[PDB]
């Protein structure tokens, strides 16, 4: 097959040297994934820092920094928080599934 | 401090009303970022079906084509979508609409003069005067003819005026209804609002029983507050009632009293639409959405 | 010219119903705010689309160049 | 199946060679072009 | 781009005496352990790993060799030439992490290889450095190689003489 590899980007540039300190870059993403992922991001005990920024509205681009305390890189807060955002999304639609059930 | 089986007991979902076009509900103890994330799929997300290529053989009407052409593709189409795949634009027009992607509708109508006595209402004295968006008819190219047979197209809303005719005049077309998303278009949106308004909170602080409460009743919505007598003075009945007017505020006699604020989390959401799909399937499509935008950066490489 | 298929703000379908409120004026006799109220109309973004229309087509449709005098 | 229309009376017209640039029916000069059924497309947009 | 004309040549070729197979790989090795102490304490120092593409293409010039060439250093009796079997366990344990920063597929060709000829066991490491997860320049001056097979039909006829195939 061929797995998609130009959505998610990680700017070596402002990456760190032990892999705590990075900064993802996020193609055709606006607010709607970035502060709903910054969200569950920020929830992570071990995160020390976490914000996205749409650099300009022009081109959708969606960077998004996570910095951690040691002992957990970027790349595993990153993907504890879209195992949340998806466990999440499988809660509201249970508790909503079953409302027009017990309608 | 917060966990994905703390959000399970906490969140609660109370649906007030459903119908076939509008739904209101409500989602208790969930985060104002979640909440916008859905309400943002369901306007620009959440796909539907349009007009897209409009082919005009004739059109000797007023209308211009490029109006005409812009009508057509602002009608709701009654396709359940997923019963047509993505279109593909990087392939050229003879390798690009097959009958998975493609719905094609026609318009043929010819205006006569009606031979009628009498100022005279113009139905009555013409013959196909207005074009109505019931006039767009099906047309199952391929093997559309049976899977399409069960639900034939039709729009939603067919008393739309799509234009108006005099006798000599026709419009005689070909439209290609394709399946997109409401950020490329704003005909593509399945929702007429999908919006949410965060609940009210009405907060007394001083007791204003007496001459006061009959007056801080008619400083809100009529079911708002209660009253009974000094006994069961002064409270709020259904603080979901509440347009918040801030009509209260502009009274120095009960700008002291209380204090308007909202409940932060608890949210109501009123979803509507078009008429294609049901505004609680154009919910949780849109919940399966933003699901599915982190399950493919989650099954993804990390380039550079 | 013609009525809006939708409104500019909200996204309703409002194109149906020009026909339908200029006959809840002539023969219902209703004022302008209960025959909105009537078709369904309550944000007053998707209100004006109806209550403020010209409908100009009536007008252009009286010069027919395909059609004797 | 040649067409123009007389800007007067409305009479759909044909207009060969060494014809004066006048209607039939009526004395007009000014004579407009009809449209036929030949295909344009539109981005409903 | 020259050392990946280096580990090519070597290789692809047919008529090579056994002696100048190793006199490469001879000063190949006296490249790299000239460079245990000069360079080898820089790399908890500031500057990432771009700074050794000259050693992490030297190296792959050498595992280009083992890749095609492995049968000329061996005799029976197993002596590798420049004690091979000390030379790629030490140099894979270093700091700079050569399994990591090479090609994907010569340093895997090396890998299903040193586990087989009993040289160096690595299926443990690269199996490592790809849990750890400018460059678009240098991923493909390692991606390419001079002495492909050609496309030419006639011109291949007399290289059939001078040139070895994959086995």
């Amino acid at each position: 097959e061929e797995p998609d590899r130009e959505k998610i980007k990680l700017l070596t540039q402002a990456t760190s040297e032990d892999g705590t300190s990075a900064s993802f870059q996020i193609v055709e993403e606006d607010h709607t994934l970035g502060n709903a992922l910054r969200y569950v991001i920020m929830k992570n005990p071990d995160v020390e820092f976490c914000g996205y920024s749409i650099p300009h509205p022009s081109e959708n681009l969606l960077n998004i920094r996570i910095q951690t305390y040691g002992e957990t890189t970027a790349v595993d807060a990153l993907q504890k928080g879209l195992k949340d955002l998806m466990d999440l999304c499988d809660v509201v639609e249970s508790k909503f599934t079953e409302k027009i059930k017990s309608m | 401090e917060w966990n994905v089986e703390k959000f399970k007991k906490d969140f609660e979902v109370n649906i007030s009303s459903l119908d076939a076009r509008e739904a209101n509900f409500d989602l208790i103890n969930i985060d104002t970022s979640i909440a916008n994330a859905f309400r943002r799929i369901m306007i620009s997300e959440v796909p539907s079906v349009a007009a897209e290529y409009v082919y005009f053989f004739n059109n000797t009407s007023v209308i211009q084509d490029e109006v005409l052409a812009h009508r057509i593709g602002l009608v709701p189409l009654k396709v359940d979508p997923d019963m047509l795949t993505w279109v593909d634009s990087n392939l050229p027009d003879d390798e690009k609409f097959t009958d998975e992607n493609t719905i094609v509708l026609s318009l043929n109508v010819k205006c006569t003069r009606n031979p009628d006595a009498p100022s005279t209402d113009p139905k009555e004295l013409y013959n196909n005067a207005h074009v109505y968006a019931r006039d767009l008819k099906f047309e199952p190219q391929g093997r559309q003819s049976t899977t399409f047979a069960d639900c034939p197209v039709v729009p939603a809303d067919p008393d739309i005026l799509l234009a108006k005719l005099r006798p000599g005049q026709e419009i005689s077309l070909k439209a290609h209804c394709i399946l997109g998303i409401g950020g490329d278009h704003a005909k593509f949106s399945p929702v007429s609002t999908a919006s949410y308004r965060l609940l009210p909170q009405i907060n007394i602080l001083q007791p204003i029983k007496g001459e006061s409460a009959r007056r801080f009743q008619k400083c809100f919505p009529p079911g708002v507050i209660g009253i009974d007598e000094g006994s069961d003075e002064a409270y709020v009945k259904d603080a979901r009632k509440d347009t918040v007017s801030r009509e209260v505020l502009r009274y120095e006699e009960f700008a002291d009293k209380v204090k308007l604020g909202r409940v932060r989390n608890h949210f109501i959401f009123n979803v509507e639409s078009a008429g294609a799909m049901t505004p609680e399937e154009i919910f949780f499509k849109s919940v399966r959405i933003l699901k599915n935008k982190a399950e493919y950066l989650k099954n993804c490489p990390i380039t550079q | 010219m013609i009525v809006p298929v939708r409104c500019f703000s909200c996204g309703k379908v409002v194109g149906d119903k020009w026909e339908s409120y200029l006959n809840l004026l002539q023969e219902d006799e209703l004022d302008e705010g209960t025959a909105l109220s009537r078709l369904g109309l309550k944000r007053y973004c998707c209100r004006r689309m109806i209550l403020t229309h010209v409908d100009l087509i009536e007008k252009f449709l009286r010069y027919n160049p395909l059609e004797k005098r | 199946t040649l067409k123009y229309i007389c800007a007067e009376c409305s009479s759909k017209l044909s207009l060969s060679r060494t014809d004066a640039v006048r209607c039939k029916d009526c004395g007009h000069r000014i004579l407009l072009k009809a449209r036929t059924k030949r295909l344009v497309q539109f981005e409903a947009r | 781009k020259s050392l990946q004309y280096l580990g090519s040549y070597i290789a692809r070729a047919k008529k090579l005496s056994r002696t100048q197979i190793i006199f490469v790989a001879s000063y190949l090795t006296s490249w790299l352990n000239r460079y245990v102490i000069e360079r080898e304490e820089e790399v908890d120092q500031r500057g990432g790993m771009e700074r050794f593409k000259h050693f992490y293409a030297a190296f792959q010039a050498l595992c280009y060799i083992f890749c095609f060439r492995h049968n000329i250093f061996r005799d029976t009796d197993g002596n590798w030439e420049c004690e091979l079997d000390k030379f790629f366990q030490r140099m894979v344990i270093s700091k700079f992490n050569p399994l990591k920063f090479c090609n994907e597929n010569v340093m895997l060709m090396f890998a299903r290889i040193a586990q087989q000829e009993s040289v160096a066991y690595c299926f443990s490491i690269i199996e490592n450095n790809n849990n750890e997860r400018t460059r678009q320049q240098f991923i493909d001056l390692q991606s390419y190689f001079p002495y492909d097979p050609l496309f030419l039909k006639n011109y291949k006829i007399l290289m059939k003489e001078y040139y070895i195939e994959w086995s």
